[PDB]
C-alpha cells in the first residue's frame, strides 16, 4: 500500500503514546482540586 | 493507481485541522 | 393432505422409518437364545413398536418430507379434513380437567375461608371436605357459567386492594 | 394522456373554485376550532419562540372571503397533485383490473 | 359521648397508602383523648412486617 | 477532590466512589447542580452536534481505510472470487507464521476481511475506484468539521436558541417530514437515477460529466409533459450484466419487484422509483402542521378530540401534548422504541430482500448484518422501556395527566402485569415442555411419537403471498383471485418468481421446527416486556415500597427490613431484563443462523429433523459448527481463524468475570480490601506512598451494572466469533 | 316506539320519541345525546342514498340495460358509458372530477346547514308540501323504507359476491326451487 | 449524611431508638399519640444507612424513614 511506513509510526502514537499521555493528563485534572 | 504520499499528507493535516475544532467544541461543552 | 402433507399410510418415507426402527432391534435380538429374558423383551419391544406404528397409519395422521406425524391446531381446517383428534379434542379434555382441578382448589379456599383457623385449614388439609370438593368439581362448565351469569364468581376492584399508583 | 395542459389547468382552477366557493366554510370552521398550537396554555410565540410568530402577509388579506395566498398555494398544490395522478395514471396502459 | 366507630365491629380501611386498603377490619378500641388516630383496627391476614393491628383516623375508617 | 464538576455532593466524596460515579453520571445534566431547562436545552442541542460529528468522522474513517488499505478496485472485477479487505494489520507482537497466515485477499501485509458489506453498498451505489473513495472521505472530513463548527457555534449567548424555540414542536415536525426525510430522498432518487443507474450499466458518469449526461434519452419532457410512462419503457432485461452494458436498458423508473437475476438483489431502477414516491410521501406528510402562515393543524387540539364519547378512554388524550413535549424522557423513549423497531425490520428485510449488488451471495456478510442489526434493536428497545420506567420517576405529573390515557393505564396495573404473567408462564410451560418431551421420546429411540405441530397460521400466510406450496390456493397464490389479476402486469411476476424458488431467503419454507422456535422466541419477547412493563409501572411506588419515586430511579434497596427489598429499584427492573433481552436476541440469531446455515449449503433437511428437540441444537448447531473454530490455534500451528478462536475464548473469559459481580456482593469485598488497607498502610518501603482516595468496594448498583456490563460484553464478543468463524470457514 | 323487536324485553330509555324508533339498540350505540343525534342524520341520509341506490340497481334491470356490477366495466377497457341505451362522450377521468366538484359543492352546502337541517330541510325540498300534516308519521315511513332499502343495497352487494348472479336473475332461481338453491346450497355462505 | 425524617404516624414505642447502633434517634416529648413521645433525629451527621431503626417500626406504613444520600467518612463506616 502507500506510506508503508507510516502506520508503524502512527500505531504507537495511539496506542502507547496517546494513551500514556491522554491518562497522565485525566490523573492530573480529575486530582487537579482546583480547576 | 494508488493515492500518492501528498494526498495522505494533506488528509492527515486536514485530520489535525478537524481535531482542533473539536477540542473546541469539547472545551465549550465542558464549560 | 391439508398442506403438503401426504397421509403416513401413504408416505414412503414413514414406512422406510417403520423398517428401519424395526430391523435395529431384529439387529439387537440377533445375540440371545430366542427363549431368555432378553429375548422375550426384545420381542415384545418389536411387537409393541409395529403396533405403534400401524396404529398411526390407521388413524391417518399426516407425514410430512420426513416420515413423522404432524398435527393440525386450527378447528375449521381441522374440522373439514378429518384431523380433529390433534388438537382440538385434547383441547377441550385438557380444558375441562385443568378447570375441573381448579374449581376444585377454588371452591376449596372459598369453603375452609369462613372457619375458625383458615390459615390452618391450608396446610393440615381436611380430607372429606377436598374429597367432596373434588367430586363436585366435575360439573365445573355449569357452575362456573352459572357463577359468571350470576356475577358472585368474581369481586368488583373496588373491594381488591391495589397499590399506590 | 390528452393534453397536459388541458388536464392540470382546468383540475387547477377548478381546485382554486373548489376551495374557495365550495370547502371554504368548513375549512375556516375548522381552522377557528384548532386554532394557533399551543405549548403548556400559551401559543409558540407567547412562550418566546418569536419565529413562530404569525406571517404577516396573511392576516388581512383583499379576499372577500379571506383566502390567503397560502391558501392559494395549498390549493393549487392539492390541483396540481390530483391533475398529475390523472396524466400520469392515463399514461399507462396495463391491465389493472381485479376481473 | 364515644365519637367514631363502635367497638367490635368491622370497618373499611381507606388509607391509600396502607397494607389493607380497602379491606376489612375489626375494632379494638378507639381512643378519647384527641390523638390524630385513635381508631385501632384489627385485620386476620398480616402485612409483609407480620403485624396486624394498625391506627387508623376517623375520615378513612368507613363503618361495614 | 474537585473533580465532579457538575456534582457538589460527589466532590465532597473522601473516597474512590467519586471517580466512579463521577464518570456515571456526567451525561444525566437533569441530575447536574444548578441546571436549568434553557442549559438543559442547550447542552443536549451541542451534544447532538457532537454525536453527528462523531458519526461522519467514523463513515469518513471507515472510507478512508477502504480506499487507502482495501482492495475496492480488485473486487469491483471479481465480486465473487475475492475476499473483501478491511484494514491492514500492524501489531509488533505477531509471529512470523501470524504475518504468514493474515496475508489473505491478495494485500502486501497481514489485513483484515472486511465482514461489514461496506463494499456491496459502495459499489452498488456508484463507487467504482479508490480516488471516488478517497474523495468521499475527504467532503466527510470536511463536513464533520463544519458540524463541530456550529455546535460550536449554537452554544454561544449571541447564537444560543431560547427555549421556547426548542418546544416548538410543530415546526420541527413540519421540517424533518419534508426536508429531512422528503427532500432528502428526493436528493438521493437524483442520484440514483444521475449516477447509480447510468454505473451499473457500464456509463461512467461524475463531477466531471454528469452535466453532459442524459440519464433519459428524453430527458425531462416526459416528466413535464405528464407522459411518465416513457420513464419505465425498455427495464433491465433478465441477461443484464451488472456494471456492464450487456442488455442494459434506458428505463429509469421501473417498478420490475423482485430480484436482479445475476446479483440476486433488488433492481435499482425499483429503489430509484421506491425513493420517489418516499420523498413524494414525506413532503406532503410535511405540509401538516401549522407553523406561521395560518393554516395546518395544532397537535395539541388533535390530542384534545381524540376522547371518546362513552368515556372508555376517560378523558381521553387530554393533556398528552404537554405531558410529551415537557418530558424529554418521553421523547427518549418515545425515539428509542421507533428507532430500535426499525432496526429489527431493517435486519429482518435485508435477509429476506437484499438490497445491494453480490450481497447475499457473501454470506458470512449477512450474518454479521442481521446479527448486528438485530442485536442493536434489542438493545434500543431496552433503552426505550429504561427512559419509560424514567418519566414515570421523573417528569410524571398526576394532577396534569388526570383521567387521561395515561392515568388510566396506571390505574389498572395488575391486569397489564398479571395477563403479562399468564402469557409468559404458558409460553414457557409449554415450549419447554414441547421440546423436552421431544427430547425424551427421541432419547428413547422413537423419535416418530414427538409432538410436532405444523405452523398452519404462517403456512397460510406464506401461501398467501403467492407461495404455491402447501397447496392452499388462497390470495396471490391463486392466480385467478382479484389481487393476482390487479398486480400479474405490475410486480407480481418477478415477485412470484422470487417466493416461489428456493435459492433465496424470500419466505422460507417453514415445519414444525419453526413453529417451536417462534415461540420460544414468543416467550422470550413476552418475558422481557413483563420485566419491562412492571419495572416502568411499578416504579413510583409499591405495596412493599409505597413512596418508590421519593428515592429516585436508582437506589441500592431498603435496607433487610420488611423480609428484604433486593432489586427494588426500576434500574434493577430495567437490569434484569438486560439479560432476558440478550436470551431472547441469542435465540432469534441462533435460528437464523442455523436455518440460513442448513440453506446455504443445500442440507435444510439436517435443520428440519434436528431442530424439534434440544439435543440437536446442542450437537448439529453449537458442538458440530464449533470444530473449526476452536482449531484457530492449536499445536500444530494456526490459520486467519486463529483472530477468532482468542476472541472466542476471550469472550468466555469476560462472561464468566462478570458472574463474579454479579455473585458476589459488597460487603465480603469491603472487609476484604479494607484488610489489603491494613497491610498497605502497615508495611515498610511502602508506608512512604498512600493513597489521595480512601479505597472502598463499588457501590451496589454500580457493582450490578459492571457484571451486566461484563456480562453482555462476554455475550455479543462470544457470538461474533462463532458466528465469524462458523460462516467464514465453511463459505 | 310503536314495536319492541323483541316483545318480552326492555328498551333504552334514550329511544323513546325518535320516529321509527324500536327501542333496537343491543351495543348501546346510543347511550351519548349527540353520539346519537350524529347516529340520527346518518341513518336518515343513508336510508335516502339506500333507496337511491335500489331503485337504480332494480330499475336498471327491469328496465333491460345490464345489471349493476357489469355498468362500470364498459367505460374501461373501451370507454363511452351507456345511459338509457345513448352513449355519453366522457372518460372516466372527467366523470370522476364532475361528480367529485359537485358532490362537494352539495354536501358542503348541506354540512354547513343547522343541526335539524342537516336532515329534514323541507324549504325548496318539499315542493308538494307534504312535510305539513303530522311529518311524524311520514319520517316513520321514510325511515323503515330506508332501513329496508339498506338491506337491499347490502344484499345485492353480497349476493352478487357469492352466487355471482344478478337481483331478478338469483330472484327467479330461488323461485323456481327454494328448496335447493338458497343460500344453503352456494359452497360460500355456508362453510360446509 | 444520610436524611432521616420522623412522621406523625409515629406512636413513641422507642423501638428506633433502641435499634439505631450509632445514636441518631432520639425520643422528645410529643402530644399526638398516647405514649406522649416521639421520636427526633438530630444527630442525623452519625446516619450509617442500616435502615435497622426503619425496620422497627411497626406503624404501617413506616413512621421512622431513611434517604441514603451525599456519602462522607462517617456515612461509608470507613475504619481505615
Ligand atoms: C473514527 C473512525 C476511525 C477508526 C475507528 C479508526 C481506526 C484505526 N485507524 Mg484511522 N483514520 C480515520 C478514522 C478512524 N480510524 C480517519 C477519518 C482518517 C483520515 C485522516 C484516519 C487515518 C488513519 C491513518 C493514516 C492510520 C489510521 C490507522 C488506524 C488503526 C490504528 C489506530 C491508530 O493508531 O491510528 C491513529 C488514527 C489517527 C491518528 C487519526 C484518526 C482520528 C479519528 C477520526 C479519531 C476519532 C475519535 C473517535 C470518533 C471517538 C473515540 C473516542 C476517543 C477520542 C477516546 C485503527 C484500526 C493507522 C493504521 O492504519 O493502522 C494499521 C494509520 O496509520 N487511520
Ligand atoms: C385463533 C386464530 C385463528 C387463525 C389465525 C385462523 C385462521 C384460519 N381459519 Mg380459523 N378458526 C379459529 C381461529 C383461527 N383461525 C377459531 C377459534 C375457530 C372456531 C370458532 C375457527 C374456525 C374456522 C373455520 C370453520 C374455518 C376456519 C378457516 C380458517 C382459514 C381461512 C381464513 C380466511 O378465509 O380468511 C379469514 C377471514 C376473516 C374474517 C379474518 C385460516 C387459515 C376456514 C378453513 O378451514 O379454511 C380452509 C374455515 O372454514 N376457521
Ligand atoms: C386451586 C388453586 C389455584 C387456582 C384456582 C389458581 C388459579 C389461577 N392462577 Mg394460580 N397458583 C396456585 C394455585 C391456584 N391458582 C399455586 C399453589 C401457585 C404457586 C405455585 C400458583 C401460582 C400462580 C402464578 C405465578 C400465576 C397464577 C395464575 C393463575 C390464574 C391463571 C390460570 C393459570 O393457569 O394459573 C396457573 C397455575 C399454576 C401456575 C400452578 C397451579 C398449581 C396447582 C396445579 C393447583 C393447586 C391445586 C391445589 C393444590 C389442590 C387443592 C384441591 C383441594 C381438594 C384440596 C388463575 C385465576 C397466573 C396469573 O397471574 O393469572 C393470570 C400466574 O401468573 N398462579
Ligand atoms: C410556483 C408554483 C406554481 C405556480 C404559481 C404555477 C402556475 C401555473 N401553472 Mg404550473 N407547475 C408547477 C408550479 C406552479 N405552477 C410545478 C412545480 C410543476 C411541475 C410539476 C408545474 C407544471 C405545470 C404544467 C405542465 C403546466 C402548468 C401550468 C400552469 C398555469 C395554469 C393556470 C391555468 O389556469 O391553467 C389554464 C386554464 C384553463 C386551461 C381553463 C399557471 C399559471 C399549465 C399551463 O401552462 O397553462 C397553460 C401547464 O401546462 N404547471
Ligand atoms: C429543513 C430543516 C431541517 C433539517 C434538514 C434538519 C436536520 C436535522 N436536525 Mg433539525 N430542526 C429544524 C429543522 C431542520 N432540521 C427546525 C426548524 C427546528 C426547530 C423547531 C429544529 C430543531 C432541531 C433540534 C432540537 C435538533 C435537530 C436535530 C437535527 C439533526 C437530526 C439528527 C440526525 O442527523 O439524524 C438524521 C435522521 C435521518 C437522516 C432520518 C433517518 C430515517 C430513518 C431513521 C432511517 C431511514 C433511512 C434509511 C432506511 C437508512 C439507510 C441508509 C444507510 C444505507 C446508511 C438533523 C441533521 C437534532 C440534532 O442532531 O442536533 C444537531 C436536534 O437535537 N433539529
Ligand atoms: C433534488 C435532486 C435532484 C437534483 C439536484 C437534480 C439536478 C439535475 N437534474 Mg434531475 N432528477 C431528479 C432529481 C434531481 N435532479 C429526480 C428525483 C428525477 C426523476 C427520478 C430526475 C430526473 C432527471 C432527468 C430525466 C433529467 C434531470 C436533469 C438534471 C440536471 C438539469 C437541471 C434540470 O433538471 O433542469 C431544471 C429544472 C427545472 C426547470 C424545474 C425543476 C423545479 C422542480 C419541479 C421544483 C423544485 C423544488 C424541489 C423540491 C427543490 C428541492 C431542493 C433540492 C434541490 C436541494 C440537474 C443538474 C436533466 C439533465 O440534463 O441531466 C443532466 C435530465 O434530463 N433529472
Ligand atoms: C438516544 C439514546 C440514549 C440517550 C440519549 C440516553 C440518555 C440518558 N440515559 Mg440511557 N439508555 C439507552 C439509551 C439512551 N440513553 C439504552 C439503549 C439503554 C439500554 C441499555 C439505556 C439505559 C439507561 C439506564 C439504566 C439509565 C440511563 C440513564 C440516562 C441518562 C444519564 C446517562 C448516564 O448516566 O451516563 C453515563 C454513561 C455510562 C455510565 C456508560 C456506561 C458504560 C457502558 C454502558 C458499557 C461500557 C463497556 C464497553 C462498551 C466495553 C468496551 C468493549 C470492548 C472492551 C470489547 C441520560 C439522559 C440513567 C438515568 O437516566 O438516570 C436515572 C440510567 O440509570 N439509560
Ligand atoms: C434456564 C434458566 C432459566 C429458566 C428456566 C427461567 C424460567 C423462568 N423465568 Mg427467568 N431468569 C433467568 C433464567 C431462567 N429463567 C436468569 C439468569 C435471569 C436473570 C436474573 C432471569 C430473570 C427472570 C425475571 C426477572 C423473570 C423471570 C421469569 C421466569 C419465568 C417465566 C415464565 C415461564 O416461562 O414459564 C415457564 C416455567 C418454566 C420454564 C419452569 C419449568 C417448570 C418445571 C421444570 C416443572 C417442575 C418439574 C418438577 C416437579 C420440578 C421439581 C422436581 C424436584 C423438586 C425434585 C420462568 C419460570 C419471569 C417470571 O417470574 O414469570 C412470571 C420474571 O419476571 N426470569
Ligand atoms: C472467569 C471469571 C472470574 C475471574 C477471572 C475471577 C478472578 C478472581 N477472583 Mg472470582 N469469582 C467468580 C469468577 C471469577 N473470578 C465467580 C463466578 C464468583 C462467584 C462465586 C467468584 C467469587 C470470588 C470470591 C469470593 C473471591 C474471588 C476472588 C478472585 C480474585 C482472586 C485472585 C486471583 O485469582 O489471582 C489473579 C487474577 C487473575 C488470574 C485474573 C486473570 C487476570 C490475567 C490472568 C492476568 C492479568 C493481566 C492482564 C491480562 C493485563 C492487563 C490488561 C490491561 C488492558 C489492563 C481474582 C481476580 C477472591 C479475591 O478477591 O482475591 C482473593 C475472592 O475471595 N472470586
Ligand atoms: C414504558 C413507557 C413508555 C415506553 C413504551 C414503549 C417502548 C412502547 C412500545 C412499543 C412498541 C415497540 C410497539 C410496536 C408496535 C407496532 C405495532 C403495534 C404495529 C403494527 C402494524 C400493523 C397493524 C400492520 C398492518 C399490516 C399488516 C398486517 C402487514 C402488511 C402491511 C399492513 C400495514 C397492512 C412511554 C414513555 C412511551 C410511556 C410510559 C412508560
Ligand atoms: S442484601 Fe444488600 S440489597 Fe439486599 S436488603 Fe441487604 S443491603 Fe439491600
Amino acid at each position: 500500500m502507500s506510506a508503508q511506513f507510516l502506520p508503524s509510526i502512527l500505531v504507537p502514537l495511539v496506542g502507547l503514546v496517546f494513551p500514556a499521555v491522554a491518562m497522565a493528563s485525566m490523573f492530573l485534572y480529575i486530582e487537579k482540586e482546583e480547576i | 493507481m494508488p493515492i500518492a504520499d501528498y494526498q495522505v499528507f494533506t488528509a492527515l493535516f486536514l485530520a489535525l485541522a478537524t481535531g482542533i475544532f473539536a477540542v473546541r467544541l469539547g472545551v465549550a461543552l465542558y464549560k | 393432505d391439508v398442506a403438503g402433507l401426504t397421509p403416513c399410510s401413504e408416505s414412503k418415507a414413514f414406512a422406510k422409518r417403520k423398517k428401519n426402527e424395526v430391523k435395529a432391534l431384529n439387529k439387537r435380538l440377533k445375540n440371545y437364545e430366542a427363549d431368555s429374558a432378553p429375548a422375550l423383551a426384545l420381542k415384545a419391544t418389536i411387537a409393541r413398536t409395529e403396533a405403534r406404528f400401524d396404529k398411526y397409519a390407521k388413524q391417518g395422521l399426516l407425514c410430512g418430507t420426513d416420515g413423522l406425524p404432524h398435527l393440525i391446531a386450527d378447528p375449521g381446517l381441522a374440522l373439514r379434513y378429518g384431523h380433529a383428534g390433534d388438537v382440538f379434542i385434547p383441547t377441550i379434555g385438557f380444558i375441562y380437567f385443568a378447570g375441573w382441578l381448579g374449581y376444585a382448589g377454588s371452591k376449596y379456599l372459598q369453603a375452609v375461608a369462613a372457619t375458625a383457623k383458615p390459615i390452618e385449614k391450608e396446610i393440615i388439609i381436611d380430607v372429606p371436605l377436598a374429597w367432596k370438593l373434588l367430586w363436585e368439581g366435575f360439573g365445573w362448565p355449569l357452575r362456573a357459567f352459572a357463577e359468571y351469569k350470576n356475577g358472585s364468581l368474581m369481586e368488583d376492584d373496588a373491594k381488591i386492594t391495589v397499590s399506590p399508583r | 394522456l390528452a393534453d397536459v395542459n388541458l388536464v392540470v389547468g382546468g383540475c387547477t382552477v377548478g381546485a382554486l373554485a373548489l376551495g374557495r366557493f365550495v370547502f371554504l366554510p368548513f375549512h375556516r370552521a375548522s381552522l377557528a376550532k384548532a386554532g394557533m398550537p399551543k405549548q403548556n396554555g400559551m401559543t409558540h410565540l407567547q412562550a418566546g419562540d418569536a419565529r413562530a410568530e404569525e406571517a404577516s402577509f396573511i392576516l388581512k388579506t383583499n379576499d372577500p372571503a379571506g383566502f390567503t395566498v397560502v391558501d392559494v398555494m395549498a390549493w393549487g398544490a392539492l390541483g396540481h397533485a390530483a391533475a398529475f395522478y390523472i396524466l400520469a395514471t392515463s399514461s399507462l396502459g396495463l391491465d389493472r383490473n381485479p376481473f | 359521648p364515644d365519637v367514631g366507630p363502635k367497638r367490635g365491629t368491622q370497618v373499611r380501611i381507606l388509607r391509600p397508602e396502607s397494607y389493607w386498603f380497602r379491606e376489612t377490619g375489626k375494632v379494638v378500641s378507639v381512643d378519647q383523648s384527641g390523638i390524630r388516630y385513635p381508631v385501632v383496627v384489627r385485620f386476620e391476614k398480616v402485612n409483609y412486617a407480620g403485624v396486624s393491628t394498625n391506627n387508623y383516623a376517623l375520615d378513612e375508617v368507613v363503618a361495614a | 477532590k474537585l473533580f465532579p464538576k457538575f456534582s457538589q455532593a460527589l466532590a465532597q466524596d473522601p473516597t474512590t466512589r467519586r471517580i466512579w460515579f463521577g464518570i456515571a453520571t456526567a451525561h444525566d445534566f437533569e441530575s447536574h447542580d444548578g441546571m436549568t431547562e434553557e442549559r438543559l436545552y442547550q447542552k443536549i442541542f451541542a451534544s447532538h452536534f457532537g454525536q453527528l460529528a462523531i458519526i461522519f468522522l467514523w463513515t469518513s474513517g471507515n472510507l478512508f481505510h477502504v480506499a487507502w488499505q482495501g482492495n475496492f478496485e480488485q473486487w469491483v472485477q471479481d465480486p465473487l472470487h475475492i475476499r473483501p479487505i478491511a484494514h491492514a494489520i500492524w501489531d509488533p507482537h505477531f509471529g512470523q507464521p501470524a504475518v504468514e497466515a493474515f496475508t489473505r485477499g491478495g494485500a502486501s501485509g497481514p489485513v483484515n476481511i472486511s465482514t461489514s458489506g461496506v463494499y456491496q453498498w459502495w459499489y452498488t451505489i456508484g463507487l467504482r475506484t479508490n480516488q471516488e473513495l478517497y474523495t468521499g472521505s475527504i467532503f466527510l472530513l470536511v463536513l464533520a468539521a463544519l458540524f463541530l463548527f456550529a455546535g460550536w457555534l449554537h452554544l454561544q449567548p449571541a447564537f444560543q436558541p431560547a427555549l421556547s424555540w426548542f418546544k416548538n414542536a410543530e415546526s420541527r415536525l413540519n421540517h424533518h417530514l419534508a426536508g429531512l426525510f422528503g427532500v432528502s430522498s428526493l436528493a438521493w432518487t437524483g442520484h440514483l437515477v444521475h449516477v447509480a443507474i447510468p454505473e451499473s450499466r457500464g456509463q461512467h458518469v461524475g463531477w466531471d460529466n454528469f452535466l453532459t449526461v442524459l440519464p433519459h434519452p428524453a430527458g425531462l419532457t416526459p416528466f413535464f409533459t405528464g407522459n411518465w410512462a416513457a420513464y419505465a419503457e425498455n427495464p433491465d432485461s433478465a441477461s443484464h450484466v451488472f456494471n456492464t452494458a450487456q442488455g442494459s436498458g434506458t428505463a429509469i423508473l421501473t417498478f420490475l419487484g423482485g430480484f436482479h437475476p445475476q446479483t440476486q438483489s433488488l433492481w435499482l431502477t425499483d429503489m430509484a422509483h421506491h425513493h420517489l414516491a418516499i420523498a413524494v410521501i414525506f413532503i406532503l406528510a410535511g405540509h401538516m402542521y401549522r407553523t406561521i402562515f395560518g393554516i395546518g393543524h395544532s397537535m395539541r387540539e388533535i390530542l384534545e378530540a381524540q376522547t371518546p364519547p362513552s368515556g372508555s378512554l376517560g378523558a381521553g388524550h387530554k393533556g398528552l401534548y404537554d405531558t410529551v413535549n415537557n418530558s424529554l424522557h418521553f421523547q427518549l423513549g418515545l425515539a428509542l422504541a421507533s428507532v430500535g423497531t426499525i432496526s429489527s425490520l431493517v435486519a429482518q428485510h435485508m435477509y429476506s430482500l437484499p438490497p445491494y449488488a453480490f450481497l447475499a451471495q457473501d454470506f458470512t456478510t449477512q450474518a454479521a448484518l442481521y446479527t448486528h442489526h438485530q442485536y442493536i434493536a434489542g438493545f434500543i428497545m431496552c433503552g426505550a422501556f429504561a427512559h419509560g420506567a424514567i418519566f414515570f420517576v421523573r417528569d410524571y405529573d398526576p394532577a396534569q395527566n388526570r383521567g387521561n390515557v395515561l392515568a388510566r393505564i396506571l390505574d389498572h396495573k395488575e391486569a397489564l402485569i398479571s395477563h403479562l404473567s399468564w402469557a409468559s408462564l404458558f409460553l414457557g410451560f409449554h415450549t419447554l415442555g414441547l421440546y423436552v418431551h421431544n427430547d425424551v421420546v427421541q432419547a428413547f429411540g422413537t423419535p416418530e411419537k414427538q409432538i410436532l405441530i405444523e405452523p398452519v397460521f404462517a403456512q397460510w400466510i406464506q401461501a398467501a403471498h403467492g407461495k404455491t406450496a402447501y397447496g392452499f390456493d388462497f390470495l396471490l397464490s391463486s392466480a385467478t383471485s382479484a389481487p393476482s389479476l390487479a398486480g400479474q402486469a405490475l410486480w407480481l411476476p418477478g415477485w412470484l418468481q422470487g417466493i416461489n424458488s428456493d435459492a433465496n431467503s424470500l419466505f422460507l419454507t417453514i415445519g414444525p421446527g419453526d413453529f417451536l422456535v417462534h415461540h420460544a422466541i414468543a416467550l422470550g419477547l413476552h418475558t422481557t416486556t413483563l420485566i419491562l412493563v412492571k419495572g416502568a409501572l411499578d416504579a413510583r411506588g409499591s405495596k412493599l415500597m409505597p413512596d418508590k419515586k421519593d428515592f429516585g430511579y436508582s437506589f441500592p434497596c431498603d435496607g433487610p427490613g420488611r423480609g428484604g427489598t433486593c432489586d427494588i429499584s426500576a434500574w434493577d427492573a430495567f437490569y434484569l431484563a438486560v439479560f432476558w433481552m440478550l436470551n431472547t436476541i441469542g435465540w432469534v440469531t441462533f435460528y437464523w443462523h442455523w436455518k440460513h446455515l442448513g440453506i446455504w449449503q443445500g442440507n435444510v433437511n439436517q435443520f428440519n429433523e434436528s431442530s424439534t428437540y434440544l439435543m440437536g441444537w446442542l450437537r448439529d448447531y453449537l458442538w458440530l459448527n464449533s470444530s473449526q473454530l476452536i482449531n484457530g490455534y492449536n499445536p500444530f500451528g494456526m490459520n486467519s481463524l486463529s483472530v477468532w478462536a482468542w476472541m472466542f475464548l476471550f469472550g468466555h473469559l469476560i462472561y464468566a468475570t462478570g458472574f463474579m459481580f454479579l455473585i458476589s456482593w459488597r460487603g465480603y469485598w469491603q472487609e476484604l480490601i479494607e484488610t489489603l488497607a491494613w497491610a498497605h498502610e502497615r508495611t515498610p518501603l511502602a508506608n512512604l506512598v498512600r493513597w489521595r482516595d480512601k479505597p472502598v468496594a463499588l457501590s451496589i448498583v454500580q457493582a450490578r451494572l459492571v457484571g451486566l456490563t461484563h456480562f453482555s460484553v462476554g455475550y455479543v464478543l462470544t457470538y461474533a466469533a462463532f458466528l465469524i468463524a462458523s460462516t467464514s470457514g465453511k463459505f | 316506539k310503536a314495536g319492541n323487536w323483541l316483545p318480552g324485553s326492555e328498551t333504552p330509555a334514550y329511544l323513546e320519541n325518535l320516529p321509527a324508533s324500536y327501542g333496537f339498540d343491543p351495543l348501546g350505540l346510543a347511550a351519548e345525546p349527540a353520539s346519537l343525534a350524529r347516529f340520527r342524520e346518518s341513518e336518515v341520509f343513508h336510508g335516502r342514498w339506500a333507496m337511491l341506490g335500489a331503485a337504480g340497481v332494480l330499475g336498471v334491470e327491469v328496465l333491460g340495460y345490464g345489471n349493476w356490477y357489469d355498468a362500470p366495466l364498459p367505460l374501461v377497457q373501451g370507454g363511452q358509458a351507456t345511459y338509457f341505451g345513448a352513449s355519453v362522450p366522457f372518460d372516466l377521468g372527467t366523470l370522476a372530477a364532475i361528480e367529485f366538484a359537485a358532490m362537494a359543492g352539495a354536501e358542503s352546502f348541506r354540512g354547513a346547514a343547522e343541526p335539524e337541517k342537516r336532515v329534514y330541510p323541507g324549504g325548496a325540498f318539499d315542493p308538494m308540501g307534504m312535510s305539513k300534516g303530522n311529518s311524524k308519521e311520514l319520517k316513520t315511513k321514510e325511515i323503515k323504507n330506508g332501513r329496508l332499502a339498506m338491506l337491499a343495497c347490502l344484499g345485492f352487494a353480497a349476493q352478487h359476491a357469492a352466487t355471482g348472479a344478478s337481483p331478478l336473475e338469483a330472484l327467479a332461481s330461488h323461485l323456481a326451487n327454494p328448496m335447493a338453491v338458497n343460500f344453503a346450497t352456494n359452497g360460500v355462505s355456508l362453510p360446509l | 449524611s444520610h436524611t432521616v425524617k420522623i412522621y406523625d404516624t409515629c406512636i413513641g414505642c422507642t423501638q428506633c431508638v433502641r435499634a439505631c447502633p450509632t445514636d441518631v434517634l432520639e425520643m422528645v416529648p410529643w402530644d399526638g399519640c398516647k405514649a406522649n413521645q416521639i421520636a427526633s433525629a438530630p444527630r442525623t451527621e452519625d446516619c450509617v444507612g442500616c435502615k435497622r431503626c426503619e425496620s422497627a417500626c411497626p406503624t404501617d406504613f413506616l413512621s421512622v424513614r431513611v434517604y441514603l444520600g451525599s456519602e462522607t467518612t462517617r456515612s461509608m463506616g470507613l475504619a481505615y
